[PDB]
């Protein structure tokens, strides 16, 4: 291991990923730190960069060291053998070991993710979001809180599409209504007939279910918030008109499915 | 010292004017030191009552007009060192840097077409935000208070309802005395029994060209936001 | 003797200096230079008739009254001088209790001194002079229990008297190992009230300190210090008003319980009385 | 082992002046270029100690004038694999008395060609050392 441990066989990287599998046994694990530390340290050799992500991963890590690394990464990731790709792979692994779970990490990560950024996070996001859903994460209030905020000022319409769709289903099973509303309004706030539109669509699963306060008000709201701009007008009118057209209880049932 | 000089600033209409009491409760028009002029920011200090006696047991009003539209000095937030000198019946004096020079006031409200606005909102110097969350009031009275305090604009309502909740995001715009336009969208919960608002957890998104003033503005407003022991 | 070597670059220098103002201290080099500033940010006190006692953050005495430009109070009640862990009035217009050799040790010395005449260590014979060993001595709430450290950890000190030097291991209760607080706050973020042993809280109130609680002279001031901010209470938590300023340096004063003096430039002001506010 | 997807000697203008898809199952001269593009553009004369693309081994090299590509699968160890790649530079160098150049390339292709078939033939590397060759060849 040691012998290889500097690109004798730049081969060594692959192995840790699976070929020579690692998920350890407890004292055994402690022993592993040094080797990973060499790669982690070296930061070079395409073969090295990859190695850093697998070794570290497989063996796992303490919180603390991560911290040091976050800075290291800050420079590193952009190109440092074209770190970004290895990293996205690494990242895909990150989303998996913590896909909205160790949410504190998820958030730390989140802050960092957005932050270290470039832009290249977005790609990652496609995975990350997916991970969070896989868990069906429960520190959403927070998780969501970070997402919501950051995304707002972390942009990209495209992300929104995906997330929207998901969110679209979820609504009042996870409550926190005022906040969630609070968000929702914001999401719409943005221009784009299109951006605006999603908040209403997500809402249908939601509305229908209602939450810790919603049905009365649910009825009140569509009224309170209303829009022209023709086809944007139309969207308000139509949803309404559609609304207009079925007993809203029935309405909800057919449409939702 | 007998000579006690007390002074504060009065800014009376553009003009930041210096109230000075030099009271020379001195035992004589004690000799006085020295003072120096300077370019300032979009202001320049510009007057000194000439004499340098510290007339006995005597009280005096020393006025400094400042010139309020010129003298660029880019020492932001002011806080620039200033001198009153020890140069005559005086061994020392006060050298001071100012503090007390803040924004909330400066900017005036200013206005926009909403579509264009949105487009713009996004478009602007994104780079600053601060959060609203926490107070002592509803954002009716609270909002009004803040508004008046900064002398700045919220551009437009949609009736959705700043009342039943609202679940309203308020867009604010202002233009200042040396002309920066600053844009906000703050999106906010809003007071109402067991519905929502006695905090916010609304985010104040601040755009002003330099982040440094801009964020600082978000702060400044943050100071503004509430009402407590300065 | 060579204490220690300190390394921080510059393999090339020719000057060192300590101020003859003594303000600051600095070291000069080829590659460049550094200035460092000293403070025992915030530092200990005692009151005796119409006189203030200080223990320097930086700077010597200034332990009451003045005469020309600035005067560090040099008296037989040496305040800002010694190697302080803690200083507390042992009320008398004639007594103080003082820990010296400060710091972390197993334990330090405290030599408690008489205002009539302090000493290197005052008399163990005298009970306004006593010294013994002990690391720190600290106030705690519901006012007569005290903490003494006389092990490098939690001794409780409790006496009716505040000419007090009492030793009490009972109330051993770590879960916070020897550190700093003064109505108990190993950054409790609360002032927590107790007796002389207990393994069950009487109670804690959530409020906070400069890491000192200010008593109106002796040991009963509901006027509170907070590190930045200070709060005015009457005795115990009654938040009367709460002070804040934002200069991370100075002070404001109470005459007794909550008499609010504030300093205001070249003007010195009473923040408030009866329904009044004034520049004296 | 019927393992060469192609071995290409590419210019570093993304051009290819040699390609043999020893083995192939994807096509298009275009797609070949495209495929080429993503990776080449990306590696851009830069190479890596190792590179894996597609779970597949990419051993590629650069010269001082030319870019060497071999595509294979990460499913067959570097050391050998490289050895062939090594063999490619070296013999050409010695024999010719000169290694690859753009110039060299331009004057005549053939020798490369001659060599290539000998060394490798499809997805099976028949050989990877010069000497045998050196005697064997006499052109």
């Amino acid at each position: 291991q040691l012998f290889c441990s500097s690109p004798k066989a730049a081969l060594r990287y692959a192995a840790v990923r699976t070929l020579n599998k690692v998920a350890m046994k407890h004292p055994s694990a402690v022993t592993a730190c040094n080797l990973d530390l060499e790669n982690l340290v070296t930061d070079s050799n395409r073969s090295i960069a990859t190695l850093a992500i697998t070794t570290l991963l497989k063996t796992g890590s303490e919180s603390s060291i991560d911290r040091l690394m976050k800075q290291i990464s800050s420079f590193m990731s952009e190109i440092s053998d074209e770190f970004k790709v290895v990293v996205v792979q690494a990242i895909s692994a990150l989303c998996q070991k913590y896909p909205r779970k160790h949410a504190v990490l998820m958030n730390f990560l989140f802050t960092m993710l957005r932050e270290e950024g470039g832009f290249e996070y977005k790609r990652a996001i496609v995975d990350c979001i997916i991970s969070i859903i896989e868990e069906n994460s429960e520190s959403k209030e927070t998780g969501l809180s970070h997402l919501c905020e950051f995304i707002e000022d972390c942009e990209f319409t495209v992300l929104a599409t995906r997330i929207l769709h998901l969110l679209g289903q979820e609504g009042p099973k996870t409550n926190n209504p005022s906040k969630y509303i609070r968000f929702i309004y914001n999401r719409v706030v943005l221009e784009h007939e299109e951006v605006r539109a999603g908040a209403v669509s997500a809402l249908a699963k939601f509305g229908a279910q209602n939450e810790e306060m919603l049905p009365s008000i649910l009825v009140l709201l569509k009224r309170c918030v209303m829009d022209d701009d023709n086809e944007v007008r139309d969207r308000a009118t139509f949803y309404l008109n559609v609304l207009e057209q079925k007993q809203k209880a029935l309405n909800a049932g057919y449409i939702l499915n | 010292d007998p000579v006690y000089a007390e002074a504060y600033v009065h800014v009376n209409q553009y003009d930041i004017v210096l109230d000075v009491l030099v009271v020379n409760q001195t035992s004589d028009t004690l000799q006085n030191c020295t003072l120096e002029l300077a370019t300032l920011g979009d202001l320049k200090l510009v007057e000194k009552p000439s004499p340098l006696t510290l007339a006995p047991h005597d009280f005096a009003n020393i006025k400094a007009n400042v010139k309020v539209a010129s003298t660029e000095n880019g020492i932001i937030f002011g806080n620039i060192v200033y001198d009153v000198s020890g140069a005559a019946s005086d061994r020392n004096c006060v050298v001071l840097s100012d503090i007390h020079i803040d924004i909330m006031d400066y900017i005036q409200p200013a206005t926009c077409t909403d579509a264009e606005f949105r487009q713009m909102w996004a478009e602007f110097e994104w780079e600053n935000k601060v959060t609203v969350n926490t107070n002592m009031t509803d954002l009716n009275d609270y909002l009004q208070h803040i508004l008046k305090s900064t002398n700045m604009k919220c551009l437009t309502p949609e009736k959705a309802l700043s009342g039943y909740c609202g679940f309203m995001a308020a867009n604010l715009y202002a233009r200042s005395i040396f002309g920066e336009d600053a844009l906000a969208n703050v999106s906010i919960e809003k007071p109402v029994h067991q519905g929502p608002d006695a905090a916010v957890t609304g985010h104040i998104r601040i755009r002003a060209k330099s982040q440094g003033m801009a964020l600082s503005l978000g702060d400044k407003i943050n100071l503004s936001q509430k009402k407590t022991s300065l | 003797t060579g204490v220690q070597t300190f390394r921080r670059d510059h393999d090339r220098f020719w000057v060192l200096a300590a101020h003859p103002n003594l303000n600051l201290f600095a070291a000069g080099h080829d590659g460049g230079m550094i200035v460092f500033k000293l403070e025992r940010e915030r530092p200990a006190y005692a009151v005796h008739g119409n006189m203030l006692h200080y223990v320097k953050d930086r700077f010597l005495r200034q332990l009451d009254f003045n005469s020309s430009k600035d005067v560090a109070v040099m008296q037989l009640r040496s305040g800002s001088k010694f190697p302080v862990f803690n200083m507390s009035y042992n009320p008398a217009e004639n007594a103080v209790l003082l820990c010296t050799r400060a710091s972390n040790l197993e334990n330090s010395t405290y030599d408690l001194y008489t205002i009539p005449k302090d000493a290197d260590s005052q008399n163990p014979d005298a009970p306004e002079g006593k010294r013994s060993s002990g690391l720190t001595a600290v106030w705690v709430a519901r006012n007569r229990f005290a903490v003494l450290d006389r092990m490098h950890s939690l001794l409780i000190k409790n006496l009716k008297n505040e000419i007090t030097k009492k030793i009490q291991v009972p109330n051993c209760d770590e879960i916070f190992y020897a550190g700093t607080g003064n109505l108990l706050l190993r950054d409790a973020d609360s002032i927590t009230l107790f007796d002389v042993q207990q393994k069950r809280t009487l109670a804690s109130v959530k409020i906070s300190k400069v890491k000192y609680v200010i008593w109106s002279a002796d040991m009963s001031h509901v006027a509170l210090l907070a590190k930045h901010a200070i709060v005015i209470c009457n005795r115990k938590l009654d938040a009367l008003c709460n002070i804040h300023e934002n200069i991370r340096v100075k002070s404001g004063a109470w005459d007794e319980s909550g008499v609010f003096i504030y300093t205001t430039s070249n003007h010195i002001k009473y923040a408030v009385t009866t329904g009044d506010h004034g520049i004296i | 082992l019927y393992t060469v997807k192609a071995i290409l000697i590419l210019d570093n203008d993304g051009d290819r002046l040699f390609a043999k898809y020893y083995d192939d199952t994807y096509p298009s001269v275009k797609e070949q270029k495209a495929f080429e593009k993503n990776i080449f553009n990306k590696t851009h004369r830069t190479d890596s100690e190792i590179a894996l693309l597609e779970g597949l081994t990419v051993v590629y090299k650069s010269s001082i004038d030319l870019y060497f590509y071999v595509i294979g699968s990460s499913y067959e160890n570097e050391l050998m694999l490289m050895a062939v790649l090594n063999c490619l530079f070296d013999s050409l160098s010695q024999m010719l008395r000169k290694n690859v150049e753009k110039r060299a390339l331009l004057e005549n292709m053939e020798g490369l060609f001659l060599a290539v078939d000998e060394i490798v033939d499809g997805g099976v590397i028949l050989e990877s050392d010069p000497q045998q060759v050196v005697h064997r060849v006499a052109l």
